[PDB]
RNA sequence: UCGCCCAUCAC
RNA sequence: UCGCCCAUCAC
RNA sequence: UCGCCCAUCAC
RNA sequence: UCGCCCAUCAC
């Protein structure tokens, strides 16, 4: 279990955020990998960010939670970087993924944001 | 005038009488390593200020390069190894140190000789966590083999088990004394037992209830005690490693890109915080000066690299690889900054090995 | 709970009264940049440990990352920027620093703005030497133009020459006066002259034997004095440059290869004297270990390289380049080790440029 | 003026050290350049060592004087690295030259060693 | 090609 | 049970 | 391809 | 009085 987590979660919200990546990818606008996540994070444009629980070394994503406080955007975690890469359609892994436009998934990303604002508190 | 020693540093006159001597204010094994290889130390700065304030100037030392650091710093220093200070102090320490002087020579000399080898592991906090588990697993095997040793030896002399409960003292009894009819009052003091413990044990020599081991039955129980003795020496080998290696600290950027380049890159980002927040795509172009300006303002081609061009595998290198290496360097640099800033652990020789695999693959591809 | 400003460090309670205050034990900009960017320093560390001795267990600071380091230091730490310690100090600074407070804020704000950029020379002492030669050359040309300024202004006020001996006081007088009827008690007392010196000058202005320069002429002599006060300001910028430049001092081996190789070459030569006494054609093979040993004992294959193998152009390049770079690197290292032992003066950016150039030559060759 | 020229050299013996290099060149045993000087200055029995007066940085040869004081060997110097290379018989430069056997130069090395030992005293 | 010191063990 | 020579590829 | 702050030289 | 681009070459 990594250092950078701020609140506990079950598979609840996390399986729904992985499901949101699986439909934002081909109905909306998305980027994958942590330096593209970090570009869309630093210049604000990522509406939701998803990070892995098994990054190794763990330190490469450790900026994404406090930097999402500094710019005021919601953030969430998921249990394996290879499965996050496969949800983002690529054949390697991804330590993080960024949503720029939810496409069809707006009510779903708004549920995730509204329920993550119960935990960032 | 000066003489150079383990039991502090000493000053003597032209006639060979003592003036003053002073004791050290850092760990004496590190103070001797400096003074023996010819660089001067804070307690000798104070002794030569004492010698100056007494009204002497003719500061003859034993060593040439200690005398170099002295006159290079500004002192009135010269050199003669057989000078009257060393010719007195090393002829009879009894007049100056006290009669047990050889204990103080011994305890620092063996420490200096154990210390005269340099250290550079790649991820040493992890390579010491495994020694903390080795200390947990070493007491775990001792607390297993000594249970077998207790249960087997208590067939022959059970009057000892509840009386020597601290496991090393029971192992030393079974190793060194061994067979129960060897037991006498003198060998128990040669084992370090007290009179209060020696009234017991000897109480049982005439009246024990144990059943007989013969001369080479007790031998395999002694072999087990002789190998468990080495597991206590292995516990010392781990204790002496932990006391040396668990005090280490090293920055990652300082090893991955070198101190001066790391320190520069931290300021083109505004700070180490920013170098630990920013993306590799921006860390790639930090401090490119007017090449970044004309890429933004005039719409030119993006710069391939900023201040990372001073990296010792980009600066000399041919064009085919300079861009490919700059991209992977900016990623591995962003990782090293995140480790130094969020974690404060060291992995920099792993981060180098990965960029070195990518550079070998760049040769193997192009 | 705790807050910091230009002159010190302050703890206030959750009702709103002062518990303790400290001032910095190093120059304020140098400590405040660390506390501003988000990292801990010894003076804030001693205050927060005083609050821990006084029995406070929970802490509230201003900066999110200083708060992050405070919990990593072992404290119940959090962040709230509007808290009473900072809110009081920034609302009523005249209560804590008095009715001049903005002058100390100014004196450190401009110094922090002079500090928030990196400083790294290849020739810092040679730049200081040219600044020292510039300081004698500037004073020497000030003396030259002051000799012309004395002679030319003596056409229009000849009584002044014996009366103002101090050269910058003559320059600033002619700069601000220009024509001799702009002389008043007020401007001489602003220029800081004594009531005695002002009892003359004015007495001479009413009776002078000098000629007449027009308004169109005397402004040329005023411009000559103004450009000499430009030169006197440059004189201070040279003195203040050297007062900074004498902080950037460093060893060469740390820049040419860095600690992983520098401390290895020192340890495999046994010490830095011994490394400086070694040839390039042994520095090449220091820490070849088993390869040097059997090249001697059994007459085996000569070692191509020792501990230098992990250099930025050896373990990552074609065999053609691996052998040629090893001895060229050992040449430049044999220079660098002799520099760092015998003189300690910094040249390592040129030692880098030569090893860029010889590896570029190995590139045009191979 | 560099820190390694620790005694004032007269209008004599300097040309005799240059001549000692010239005639050892085909008749003695000899090394040239400062790292080869360094190893033949540590190892075996060197007889004499020669340095240039214009070596820059001075630090590269600044080790040779204290290295001669540890091991009882004489040293001397000549006005130029380009002339010292030409004396050794190479068309580049040399910062120093070392004599392992004098060949013809043996009476020159004996005169230089006798006169320098009483000069520095 | 040729030697010198070193731990640990044998036929 | 083990070594040596020559030819050859990747870095 | 475009925005603003800003020095310096000039009409 | 000032600027750009294709092909080829190099670190």
């Amino acid at each position: 279990k990594p250092s950078y987590v701020k609140f506990e979660v079950p598979k609840e919200l996390a399986e729904k955020a992985l499901q949101a990546v699986e439909i934002a990818r081909d109905t909306g606008k998305i980027r994958k990998g942590t330096n593209e996540t970090t570009k869309a994070v630093e210049r604000g444009q990522a509406k939701l960010v998803i990070i892995a629980e098994d990054v190794d070394p763990e330190e490469i994503v450790a900026h994404l939670p406090p930097l999402c406080e500094e710019k005021e955007i919601p953030y969430i975690y998921v249990p394996s970087k290879k499965e996050l890469g496969a949800a983002a359609g690529i054949e390697v892994a991804a330590a993080s993924v960024a949503i720029i436009e939810p496409g069809k998934a707006r009510d779903l990303v708004e549920e995730i944001a509204m329920k993550v604002k119960e935990l960032m508190k | 005038f000066i003489s150079e020693n383990v039991r502090g540093i000493y000053a003597f006159d032209e006639n060979g009488n003592l003036i003053e001597k002073r004791y050290f204010t850092d760990k004496p094994e590190k103070v001797l390593d400096q003074l023996l290889k010819g660089e001067i130390t804070k307690d000798l700065e104070e002794l030569l200020n004492s010698l100056k304030e007494k009204g002497y100037d003719e500061f003859v030392f034993e060593h040439p390069e200690l005398s170099r650091r002295a006159k290079e710093l500004g002192f009135s220093a010269t050199t003669e190894f057989p000078n009257i200070a060393g010719e007195r102090l090393r002829s009879n320490p009894e007049e100056f140190l006290g009669e047990n002087w050889f204990e103080e020579y011994y305890k620092v000399g063996v420490a200096l000789t154990r210390m005269r080898i340099q250290e550079q592991s790649g991820a040493r906090d992890k390579m010491v966590i495994q020694a903390i588990e080795a200390l947990d697993d070493v007491d775990k095997v001792i607390n297993l083999l000594v249970a077998r040793l207790r249960e087997w030896y208590s067939l022959h002399f059970p009057e000892l088990d509840e009386l020597l409960p601290k496991h090393p003292q029971y192992v030393a009894f079974v190793k060194t004394v061994g067979h129960r009819d060897n037991i006498n009052e003198e060998v128990l003091r040669e084992l370090g037992l007290s009179e209060e413990k020696i009234k017991k044990i000897l109480e049982a020599k005439e009246k024990t209830m144990g059943a007989w081991m013969d001369q080479t039955d007790i031998e395999v129980v002694r072999q087990l005690a002789e190998e468990i003795d080495r597991l206590y020496q292995l516990r010392k080998k781990l204790e002496d490693y932990i006391d040396r290696a668990m005090d280490d600290v090293a920055p990652n950027l300082k090893a991955l890109v070198g101190a001066k380049l790391a320190a520069r890159l931290i300021s083109l980002a505004g700070g180490l915080r920013e170098l630990a927040m920013m993306p590799s795509s921006t860390i790639q172009v930090l401090g490119a000066e007017k090449a970044l300006f004309r890429h933004l303002r005039t719409g030119a081609k993006p710069p391939k690299h900023g201040v990372i061009y001073q990296y010792p595998a980009i600066n000399r290198s041919p064009w085919w690889q300079r861009g490919k290496i700059a991209r992977a360097l900016a990623g591995k640099l962003a990782i090293a900054a995140r480790v130094d800033y969020f974690s404060g652990e060291y992995i920099a020789e792993e981060l180098k090995k990965e960029l070195e695999a990518r550079i070998r693959e760049i040769k193997e591809k192009y």
